[PDB]
RNA sequence: CGCACGGAGGCGAAGAACCACAGAUUUCCGAAUGAGAAUCUCUAACAAUUGCUUCGCGCAAUGAGGAACCCCGAGAACUGAAACAUCUCAGUAUCGGGAGGAACAGAAAACGCAACGUGAUGUCGUUAGUAACCGCGAGUGAACGCGAUACAGCCCAAAC
RNA sequence: GAUACAGGGUGACAACCCCGUACUGAAGACCAGUACGCUGUGCGGUAGUGCCAGAGUAGCGGGGGUUGGAUAUCCCUCGCG
RNA sequence: GCUUUACUGCAGGCUGUCGCUGAG
């Protein structure tokens, strides 16, 4: 079986969904954690300094 | 337009609560004629009915019911 | 798939957003729905 | 605060229920229960409600199919409003 | 004449001698079976507590904190590091055990502010420090001409910003002259070379 | 009678529109705090951690956000050295915690143009690429003083 | 015309067509709950008195980090004091 | 990337010593 086109057919699982906190389609319904804002993981909002260039 | 601010303040707390239910029924019956797609409408009155209900509710808060 | 009440409200909204820009807006602005989403071609959230 | 009855649902299927089954259809608030829809209809129209059937429409609203008693006539109630 | 306080002070000069030696051997057995942060009604060292700012008043709290002995509890590099940065065993932290104690205490009490702390001994594996904490919201303090300074908005979370005496001493701020070129006004202002 | 020049209709001399200040309203999720949940639901709620305490959540505090700035911790490598290990990049990037409208510092167990002198602290100019460091290689690098800015000095512990 | 010839608009190059612009005046915010003023308290000096004046500290040693800090930086850690 | 009696180091194991640590 090829890792390409024939392995794409099995992809019917729902993981990333609309988040209650930030509104982005990043709430992993199996992990109960948001990959965008960190909802489910932290009380604080997920922000990182590398999301922008060092001197910006 | 037909209902002014001074006229609502001249009213007693029980007259406002009575006028509120009167306007809510005129609003529901305007929305009903709009639901049927009727022609003998008045687009400017359905707009005023909402503003008037707001005015009575604002006066109810101001006077302490 | 089984939808929840909130999921239904969102899908309901997305369907309404899919209607055309009314005939009168064209006359008022004196002359495009950029959020045109198709069930097959495009993809919604969740 | 929110009102229970928003406006009456008047379509072809709504009229069939009114003419033949004595049922009045309403677009109600999505937080309202079957019992709360029953009470509000008995108060705003002065009728006796027997059964309420609710459906959450693909419009974001809640549609309620309200059946009246034999004493009341749905065709007569919908004509005055 | 000598104060009664001066006797508690003179006893703590040598905590391994006299009556205090027996008192510590006994008290530590109970302390080892207590928590990480334990609120206590009265300070073990009254002289030191009063000297540091403690008053037997409302809103003045004291708590004993036990922190582990030794160097850094550090993980080895999981990526490429030059010989210099390949250390695990001999690395020590830049904050002293007293400061780790003050911080653990202030977190257990999110409304209170750290006034000061002092050492109350150690065994072979842990160190104990008692921390004097103050309630900035209690009127018993908001009216105290000696402690009301701690009620100011800018004194909020003061321990975490190193504004404690143990903080300022660890930041190399003791000396006013030679040796404090890279420490004053702050370590961060001097590019972290202190 | 928004963007927005339509149609129908409406509002305004009972002074509307519009602007300023103040107030009313202000759904659900959200630190999110009764419990659970992809913004909904289930049966009275300061959840959790604390201080005070009538020891009752009765009175209070914390939580999270903010462009960067600020303070306290953790802390690379590419690179430079024409290789490379100390060194360098650099206490930089990045990470953890935290405050403010600015932070931090601060009234000498100072300085040490050694004096019959200076007199809290930041910062700016200079001192100076000087002293000092360094496979004494490449490189690294202050301070006192001076001229300015602005100035402001106080409270405990103990003795009785 | 001009204490106004800054700028813009207006069917083409506008001081004088329109908004503005100089002049004069008003308000809010910041400075600042600061300065000044006031109330209260009470500054200071002589002689006598070994009454008081902050400890794991000052300091020493083992191991590290950091710094220009070199024997002579600052800090952490273990032991001693 | 990988190897080793390549260079230099870092974990880890073994071992002495100091602290915890006391009476005869
Ligand atoms: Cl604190
Ligand atoms: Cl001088
Ligand atoms: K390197
Ligand atoms: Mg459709
Ligand atoms: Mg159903
Ligand atoms: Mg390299
Ligand atoms: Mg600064
Ligand atoms: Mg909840
Ligand atoms: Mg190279
Ligand atoms: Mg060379
Ligand atoms: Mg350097
Ligand atoms: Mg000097
Ligand atoms: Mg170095
Ligand atoms: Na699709
Ligand atoms: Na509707
Ligand atoms: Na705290
Ligand atoms: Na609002
Ligand atoms: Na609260
Ligand atoms: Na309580
Ligand atoms: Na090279
Ligand atoms: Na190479
Ligand atoms: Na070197
Ligand atoms: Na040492
Ligand atoms: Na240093
Ligand atoms: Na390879
Ligand atoms: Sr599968
Ligand atoms: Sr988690
Ligand atoms: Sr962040
Ligand atoms: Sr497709
Ligand atoms: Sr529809
Ligand atoms: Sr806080
Ligand atoms: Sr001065
Ligand atoms: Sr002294």
């Amino acid at each position: 079986t090829g890792a390409g086109t024939p392995s794409q057919g099995k992809k019917n699982t729902t993981t990333h969904t609309k988040c209650r906190r930030c509104g982005e389609k990043s709430y992993h319904t199996k992990k109960k954690v948001c990959s965008s804002c960190g909802f489910g993981k932290s009380a604080k909002r997920r922000d990182y300094e590398w999301q922008s260039k060092a001197g910006e | 337009t037909v209902l002014h601010v001074q006229e609502i303040r001249d009213m007693t707390p029980a007259e406002r609560e009575a006028e509120l239910d009167d306007l809510k029924t005129e609003l529901l019956n305007a929305r009903a004629v709009q639901a049927a797609g009727g022609a003998p409408e008045n687009p400017g009155r359905i707009k005023e009915l909402r503003k008037a209900i707001a005015r009575i509710k604002t006066i109810q808060g101001e006077e302490g019911d | 798939g089984k939808k929840s009440k909130a999921t239904k409200k969102r899908l309901a909204k997305l369907d309404n957003q899919n209607s055309r820009v009314p005939a009168w807006v064209m006359l008022k602005t004196d002359r495009r729905n950029h959020k045109r989403r198709h069930w097959r071609r495009n993809d919604t959230d969740e | 605060s929110w009102d229970v009855i928003k406006h009456p649902h008047v379509t072809e299927k709504a009229m069939n229920d009114m003419d033949f089954q004595n049922k009045l259809q309403f677009a109600v608030d999505d937080r309202a229960s079957k019992g709360e829809v029953a009470d509000a209809v008995e108060e705003q129209y002065d009728v006796t409600v027997e059964q309420v059937n609710t459906q959450n429409t693909m419009d974001g609203e809640k549609k309620a199919v309200v059946r009246l008693s034999e004493d009341d006539d749905a065709q007569e109630v919908a004509s005055r409003i | 004449a000598r104060s009664a306080y001066s006797y508690i002070r003179d006893a703590w000069k040598n905590p391994g001698d006299g009556q205090l030696a027996e008192l510590q051997w006994q008290r530590q057995q109970e302390w080892r079976n207590e928590g990480a942060v334990e609120r206590i009604e009265r300070p073990t060292r009254l002289d030191k507590a009063r000297s540091q700012g403690y008053k037997a008043k409302q809103g003045v709290i004291v708590a004993r904190v036990s922190v582990r002995k030794g160097s850094a509890r550090k993980r080895r590099h999981k990526a490429g590091r030059r010989s210099k940065r390949q250390g695990v065993t001999r690395i020590t932290r830049r904050k002293d055990i007293q400061r780790v104690a003050e911080e653990r205490a202030s977190r257990t009490f999110p409304n209170l502010r750290v006034l000061n702390s002092y050492s109350v001994g150690q065994d072979g594996r842990q160190k104990w420090h008692e921390v004097i904490l103050i309630d900035p919201n209690h009127p018993a303090i908001q009216n105290d001409d000696d402690l009301s300074w701690i009620c100011a908005d800018d004194q909020a979370d003061r321990v975490f910003r190193g504004l404690t005496g143990a903080g300022r001493r660890n930041r190399g701020l003791s000396g006013k002259g030679k040796g404090s070129e890279k420490t004053r006004p702050s370590l961060r202002s001097n590019g972290g070379k202190g």
